RNA sequence: AGGUCUCGUAGACCGUGCACCAUGAGCACGAAUCCU
RNA sequence: CAGAUACCGUCGUAGUUCCGACCAUAAACGAUGCCGACCGGCGAUGCGGCGGCGUUAUUCCCAUGACCCGCCGGGCAGCUUCCGGGAAACCAAAGUCUUUGGGUUCCGGGGGGAGUAUGGUUGCAAAGCUGAAACUUAAAGGAAUUUGGCGAAGGGCACCACC
C-alpha cells in the first residue's frame, strides 16, 4: 500500500479495481468477447456432427500422426 | 515535512538500540511521547529520561540498557474496540507471554491490559517488546 | 590499575618516556583514539598523554598476570623493529613467541604443526599483523594491541597508545610490559632498582651492527 | 604403499563405463614401474557380457 | 530484424494503408 | 578405533573431567572432533539424508559430475544440526555430510502457549531464519497441533524435538538446501532472543580452560 | 524458564554481554571473556581472585570493546577515576 | 549489467558537454569521454641533434619543442594501443601509468 | 638448462644442516663424504647433490643463508643480540622537549623538571607534502 | 702554483592506419547407498 | 566484390546559420519520483562566514587580496567497511522490511500478437496522446564461475610452423 491515510478508501477501493481490471485471466472471464468466440459458448460438452476424418501431425521432437476428425 | 513525531522519535530509538548506544537524543517532544516513553519505563525497558527544557519543544535524553528488541508505531491511529483487540495481539505481538500494545484511551495513555481489566478501548498507538 | 599509591610513575619512567619518544605520535589520527590525546603541537604531530599510556599499560599487566599459566600467553611480531624485544619478552615472562612471518591457519587448522591454542594474544602493530587478529577473532580469544595515533583500532581489547615506528619506543613499551608483569606476579622486588638493562630490546641495523664492532672489540 | 582397482564394462546400463578406485601412491613412467608393481588383467563371465578387471 | 527499421517499416506499411483507406472512399 | 585428542578441549572430555556439552555451549566453544558429540550423544542421535543433488563442471572433454548430499541429525529431546558436503562418489559425501552434521549441532529452548503447565513443546517465540531467498517464520502454536510445515522443516522440526508449530515460507522453496538452510538459521536462533524471562544479571564462572589448565600442563606439553 | 510449579525447565542460562547487554550465542566464536587480576591494597601483588568481563562479537566486530573494558575497569574501581 | 561506477565518462553535474572530434578518425565524441594525450616533441628526436648542433650558425643553440594535444576516441584509443583492457580489481586504479624517465 | 629438482636442493640442505666439520670447498672430497654418509642410488644424482653442496658452502662462508641453519653461525646472532653497552643510551644528561607537551607534563603529576629544557617553535606549519 | 673538477651514461618512444574473407539441415545424453 | 545501388575517394540538391509560425518526440538515463528523521570513519573540492603561529602586495600599524592551519552550513563527487540490505552485480542508500504501517503522486502482473485494429482527439503535413481482442506458445528473461571461440590483448614454444 502506499496511500496509507485514515480516510483514504475510495482511492484504494478505484486503483485496485482498475488494477484487477488489469490482469488476463480474470478478464478473460469478465468479457463476452472471450465467451462469444469460444465454440462451447460456456458449456462443458457438445454435440456435432462427424464431416471427414483428418490426419494432423506431431511437433518437432516426436513424430507420429495424430488421428483427428473434423465436426 | 514532519508529520508525525512520535514514529520518528520511535524509530530513532529502534536504531539507536540496534547499534548499541546508550543515550539517544528525541528531537521534538510531546505529551503523548512522554506518556508512551512512561509506559515503557514503568514496564522496565528503558531507564530515567530527562526532559531538556527550552522555550520551543523540548528534547528528551533516555538512558538506553541493553532490555529493548523494537519499537514501532500503527499509522495511521486505527480505532479498535474490546473485539477487535485480540487480532491486533494476535498478528502484531511475539507470543502471548510478553510484549505490549500501548493504545490511546479516554482513561488515559495505558497499555492493552489494563485496558482489558478496565473495560475500556480506543484508537492504537503502537509496540514494543 | 593507578588507584593506589604504589602504582605510578615517580621519576625515571616519566624521563625513559621523554628519552624515548613515546610521547610524539603520527600525523594523522583514527577516531577511536580522541581519547588518547592531549593536543596537536606544530607539524602535525599528535602529543600522547602520558599518565592514559600507564593506565592502559597496567590494565594490560593486569590482564596477563590474570591467567595462571604462562604458556598461554602468545606474542607476535612480524617487522623488523620488535624481533628481539619479542623473544626477550618471551624470556622473561615465560611467553610463546611467533617472531617473524606468522603464517595463516596456526589458529584453526589443527593438522598444521604450528598448531598453538593461546588464551591471550599480545601483538605489536593492527595495521601491519592484521592476520593474527583476524586468526583470534575465529576462535574465542582476547588480544592486546599497543596502538598508534591512526592504526585501525578494531578486535582489540587493550589498546596501550604508544610510538610504534621507533625502534627505542617498541623496546622500551616492551621492557615496562614485562618489568610490570613481572612486578605482578612477585618474582620481582617493587622497591629495589630492576632498571638492570632496558637496551636489550632495541633493535639497530646492521650497519650499525658493523660501526659497533670496528668501535668495539 | 597403494593400490589402484578399476572396473570395465557395461555396468547397470546400456551404454559401457569405467569406474576406477585409486587411493595411496601409485606410479606409472621409469623402469621402476617394472619391478615394483603387479598388474594382472583377467574376465567375468557376466550374464550380459564380459566384465574387465586391471588391478595393480 | 532490430526494433527501430522494423518501427520505420509498420509505420510505412500504416501511411500505406492510411492512403489506400483514404482513396476507397 | 582409537580416539587420539589433537586439541586440548578433546583431551579434557576424553579425560572424564567435564560433565556435558551444556558449558561448551555457554562458553561458545569451537568444536573441530565430531566424535565428541558421539562420546556425549549416544544411541539417540539420528540422522536421515535429505537431498542427493548432483552438480557439474564442464572441462575440456565431457562435464564431470559430483555429488552433493544433505543430512540432518539430532536427538529427539534437545540439539540438532545440518551438514553439507559434496564429492566424488556417494558413500563418502554422505560420510563427510554425517561428520560436518555430527560437528555443527545447536541446542533449542521450547517455550509455552498461554499457561505454562509441564514439560514444553512449541517454539518460545516468532523466530525467523534467512538464506538465500528463502524466508522461513516459526510461529507458537497451542498443544496437540502438530508441526504443520512442507516436509522438509516437518521432519527437521521432529528430529530438533518442537512438536506443536505453525510455518509460513516465502520465496524458492523447491531449492532444498535454501529451505534446509533457512530452516535451521530459524531454529539456531531461538536462544538468541531476549525476553523478559531472563531479564536477571547473569554470574559469570569460571572457564573449563583455567580451571583444569594444572591436568593440561600435567599430562601435555 | 519456570512454569506453574516453578521448577527450572532451560537447558542453560546463556550469557549475556557486559557492554551491551545482549545475549552472546552458541555459535559466536568471536565472543570473549576477558579476565583482569585485582592487586593488594599495600604491597601490591596477585592476591588471587578475579575479575571477569564478557565482550559479545558484534562489539568486536565494531570495534569498540576497549572502550567499554576501561568503562567497566573505572566503573568497578580498577582505572583511577581522574585517568 | 553496470561495468563502471561511472559511466566511461566525467560528466556528474552536467547533462550535456561540448562534443569534439577524433584525431585519426572524425567521430563526434564528448569532451569529458575522450582519451587525451598531451606529448610534449622536440624537433629533432634522438640523432640529428648533434647534426643541427655541428652544423648551425649560432652556438650554444637550444633546440625548440612541438606541443600538441591529440583528442582520441575509444575504438580508436584501443586500436593505436594507448589503452589496454584490465582486470576487474584493476579496473578502479585512476593513477597515471608509472614513468622511468 | 641446469636447474636442480626438489631431491637435489633438499638432500643438499639436510646434509649441509646436519654435517659441516666434514664437509668442504673441494668437490671430489665431499662427493666422496656424499658417498659415505648418505645412501644415492645412482651417481648423477650424488654428483648433482655434491656440486650444489659445494655451491652452497661457497655462498655460506661469503654470508649467511636464509633456508639453512647450522652451529657455527647460530650463537653468533645470539651472541651478537645479548650485547650490553655502557651508558643505557636513555639516561642521557640533556633531554630536549617541546612547549606544548611541557605544559601537559606541567598538568599531569610535576611542575618542574631537573633534566628538561624548552625549546622554540616553527615560525611556520607546513608539514604535508603537495597532494592538493 | 696545479691543468680535461667529481660519481654511472637505455646516448631505446620515426611513423599512423593496414586489401579480399560467405555458408555448415541433424538424427547422438545414461542423472545413483548400505557393508560382519 | 561473385554481386556492392554498402565500407573508401571526387562533386553535389533540401538541410546545417538568423528571423517569424508550427509537432512535442530521444538510451529526454543516476535505466534509481518528491518532502522529512535517524544510522560509521577519512582526506580533498566550490561558495559564504568565524578563529589562529607565520610569508607576501618590499621592512611600522589597521582593513583587505594571495598562501598555511582548523571549524560551521548548503552542493557536485571520491576511498574503506561483516552497520545493514539484496538473487547477485552492487548500494552509506538501493539501509532503518515477517521484529512487515512517516506523508503522498504515477505505474507492472509469463512471452508474442502489439504500441496493433477500430473509436476519439491534436497537427498544414510528417505524426503525437489515449489504446484492445481473436489466435499462438512453455518458455522468454536477470546476476556470476571454470574448458568455447574471438579477423581481442599481454607473455612463451614447435622444421608434423615460417625465414
Ligand atoms: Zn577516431
Amino acid at each position: 500500500g502506499k496511500c496509507r491515510g485514515l480516510r483514504t478508501a475510495r482511492k484504494l477501493r478505484s486503483h485496485r479495481r482498475d488494477q484487477k481490471w488489469h490482469d488476463k485471466q480474470y478478464k478473460k472471464a469478465h468479457l463476452g468477447t472471450a465467451l462469444k468466440a469460444n465454440p462451447f459458448g460456456g458449456a462443458s460438452h457438445a454435440k456435432g456432427i462427424v464431416l471427414e476424418k483428418v490426419g494432423v501431425e506431431a511437433k518437432q521432437p516426436n513424430s507420429a500422426i495424430r488421428k483427428c476428425v473434423r465436426v | 515535512v514532519r508529520m508525525n513525531v512520535l514514529a520518528d522519535a520511535l524509530k530513532s530509538i529502534n536504531n539507536a538500540e540496534k547499534r548499541g548506544k546508550r543515550q539517544v537524543l528525541i528531537r521534538p517532544c510531546s505529551k503523548v511521547i512522554v506518556r508512551f516513553l512512561t509506559v515503557m519505563m514503568k514496564h522496565g525497558y528503558i531507564g530515567e529520561f530527562e526532559i531538556i527544557d527550552d522555550h520551543r519543544a523540548g528534547k528528551i535524553v533516555v538512558n538506553l540498557t541493553g532490555r529493548l528488541n523494537k519499537c514501532g508505531v500503527i499509522s495511521p491511529r486505527f480505532d479498535v474496540q474490546l473485539k477487535d483487540l485480540e487480532k491486533w495481539q494476535n498478528n502484531l505481538l511475539p507470543s502471548r507471554q510478553f510484549g505490549f500494545i500501548v493504545l490511546t484511551t479516554s482513561a488515559g495513555i495505558m497499555d492493552h491490559e489494563e485496558a482489558r481489566r478496565k473495560h475500556t478501548g480506543g484508537k492504537i498507538l503502537g509496540f514494543f517488546f | 590499575s593507578g588507584a593506589l599509591d604504589v602504582l605510578q610513575m615517580k621519576e625515571e619512567d616519566v624521563l625513559k618516556f621523554l628519552a624515548a619518544g613515546t610521547h610524539l605520535g603520527g600525523t594523522n589520527l583514527d577516531f577511536q583514539m580522541e581519547q588518547y590525546i592531549y593536543k596537536r603541537k606544530s607539524d602535525g604531530i599528535y602529543i600522547i598523554n602520558l599518565k592514559r599510556t600507564w593506565e592502559k599499560l597496567l590494565l594490560a599487566a593486569r590482564a596477563i598476570v590474570a591467567i595462571e599459566n604462562p604458556a598461554d600467553v602468545s606474542v607476535i611480531s612480524s617487522r623488523n623493529t620488535g624481533q628481539r624485544a619479542v623473544l626477550k619478552f618471551a624470556a622473561a615472562t615465560g611467553a610463546t613467541p611467533i617472531a617473524g612471518r606468522f603464517t595463516p591457519g596456526t589458529f584453526t587448522n589443527q593438522i598444521q604443526t604450528a598448531f598453538r591454542e593461546p588464551r591471550l594474544l599480545v601483538v605489536t602493530d593492527p595495521r601491519a599483523d592484521h592476520q593474527p587478529l583476524t586468526e583470534a577473532s575465529y576462535v574465542n580469544l582476547p588480544t592486546i594491541a599497543l596502538c598508534n595515533t591512526d592504526s585501525p583500532l578494531r578486535y582489540v581489547d587493550i589498546a596501550i597508545p604508544c610510538n610504534n615506528k621507533g625502534a627505542h619506543s617498541v623496546g622500551l613499551m616492551w621492557w615496562m610490559l614485562a618489568r610490570e608483569v613481572l612486578r605482578m606476579r612477585g618474582t620481582i622486588s617493587r622497591e629495589h632498582p630492576w632498571e638492570v638493562m632496558p637496551d636489550l630490546y632495541f633493535y639497530r641495523d646492521p650497519e650499525e651492527i658493523e660501526k659497533e664492532e670496528q668501535a668495539a672489540a | 604403499k597403494g593400490c589402484e582397482v578399476v572396473v570395465s564394462g557395461k555396468l547397470r546400463g546400456q551404454r559401457a563405463k569405467s569406474m576406477k578406485f585409486v587411493d595411496g601412491l601409485m606410479i606409472h613412467s621409469g623402469d621402476p614401474v617394472n619391478y615394483y608393481v603387479d598388474t594382472a588383467v583377467r574376465h567375468v563371465l557376466l550374464r550380459q557380457g564380459v566384465l574387465g578387471i586391471k588391478v595393480k | 530484424m532490430r526494433a527501430k527499421w522494423r518501427k520505420k517499416r509498420m509505420r510505412r506499411l500504416k501511411r500505406k494503408r492510411r492512403k489506400m483507406r483514404q482513396r476507397s472512399k | 578405533k582409537e580416539w587420539l585428542p589433537v586439541t586440548k578441549l578433546g583431551r579434557l572430555v576424553k579425560d572424564m573431567k567435564i560433565k556435558s556439552l551444556e558449558e561448551i555451549y555457554l562458553f561458545s566453544l569451537p568444536i573441530k572432533e565430531s566424535e565428541i558429540i558421539d562420546f556425549f550423544l549416544g544411541a539417540s542421535l539420528k540422522d536421515e539424508v535429505l537431498k542427493i543433488m548432483p552438480v557439474q563442471k564442464q572441462t575440456r572433454a565431457g562435464q564431470r559430475t559430483r555429488f552433493k548430499a544433505f543430512v540432518a541429525i539430532g536427538d529427539y529431546n534437545g540439539h540438532v544440526g545440518l551438514g553439507v558436503k559434496c564429492s566424488k562418489e556417494v558413500a563418502t559425501a554422505i560420510r563427510g555430510a554425517i561428520i560436518l552434521a555430527k560437528l555443527s549441532i545447536v541446542p533449542v529452548r521450547r517455550g509455552y502457549w498461554g499457561n505454562k503447565i509441564g514439560k514444553p513443546h512449541t517454539v518460545p517465540c516468532k523466530v525467523t531464519g534467512r538464506c538465500g531467498s528463502v524466508l522461513v517464520r516459526l510461529i507458537p502454536a497451542p498443544r496437540g497441533t502438530g508441526i504443520v510445515s512442507a516436509p522438509v522443516p516437518k521432519k527437521l522440526l521432529m528430529m530438533a524435538g518442537i512438536d506443536d508449530c505453525y510455518t509460513s515460507a516465502r520465496g524458492c522453496t523447491a531449492t532444498l538446501g535454501n529451505f534446509a538452510k533457512a530452516t535451521f538459521d530459524a531454529i539456531s536462533k531461538t536462544y538468541s532472543y531476549l525476553t523478559p524471562d531472563l531479564w536477571k544479571e547473569t554470574v559469570f564462572t569460571k572457564s573449563p580452560y583455567q580451571e583444569f589448565t594444572d591436568h593440561l600442563v600435567k599430562t601435555h606439553t | 524458564m519456570q512454569n506453574d510449579a516453578g521448577e527450572f525447565v532451560d537447558l542453560y542460562v546463556p550469557r549475556k554481554c557486559s557492554a551491551s547487554n545482549r545475549i552472546i550465542g552458541a555459535k559466536d566464536h568471536a565472543s570473549i571473556q576477558m579476565n583482569v587480576a585485582e592487586v593488594d591494597k599495600v604491597t601490591g601483588r596477585f592476591n588471587g581472585q578475579f575479575k571477569t568481563y564478557a565482550i559479545c562479537g558484534a562489539i568486536r566486530r565494531m570495534g569498540e570493546s576497549d572502550d567499554s573494558i576501561l568503562r567497566l575497569a573505572k566503573a568497578d574501581g580498577i582505572v583511577s577515576k581522574n585517568f | 549489467t553496470k561495468k563502471r561506477r561511472n559511466n566511461g565518462r566525467a560528466k556528474k553535474g552536467r547533462g550535456h558537454v561540448q562534443p569534439i572530434r577524433c584525431t585519426n578518425c572524425a567521430r563526434c565524441v564528448p569532451k569529458d569521454k575522450a582519451i587525451k594525450k598531451f606529448v610534449i616533441r622536440n624537433i629533432v628526436e634522438a640523432a640529428a641533434v648533434r647534426d643541427i648542433s655541428e652544423a648551425s650558425v649560432f652556438d650554444a643553440y637550444v633546440l625548440p619543442k612541438l606541443y600538441v594535444k591529440l583528442h582520441y576516441c575509444v575504438s580508436c584509443a584501443i586500436h593505436s594501443k594507448v589503452v589496454r583492457n584490465r582486470s576487474r580489481e584493476a579496473r578502479k586504479d585512476r593513477t597515471p601509468p608509472p614513468r622511468f624517465r | 638448462g641446469r636447474v636442480r629438482t626438489k631431491t637435489v636442493k633438499k638432500a643438499a640442505r639436510v646434509i649441509i644442516e646436519k654435517y659441516y666439520t666434514r664437509l668442504g670447498n673441494d668437490f671430489h672430497t665431499n662427493k666422496r663424504v656424499c658417498e659415505e654418509i648418505a645412501i644415492i642410488p645412482s651417481k648423477k644424482l650424488r654428483n648433482k647433490i655434491a656440486g650444489y653442496v659445494t655451491h652452497l658452502m661457497k655462498r655460506i662462508q661469503r654470508g649467511p643463508v636464509r633456508g639453512i641453519s647450522i652451529k657455527l653461525q647460530e650463537e653468533e646472532r645470539e651472541r651478537r643480540d645479548n650485547y650490553v653497552p655502557e651508558v643505557s643510551a636513555l639516561d642521557q644528561e640533556i633531554i630536549e622537549v617541546d612547549p606544548d607537551t611541557k605544559e601537559m607534563l606541567k598538568l599531569l603529576d610535576f611542575g618542574s623538571l631537573s633534566n628538561l629544557q624548552v625549546t622554540q617553535p616553527t615560525v611556520g606549519m607546513n608539514f604535508k607534502t603537495p597532494r592538493g
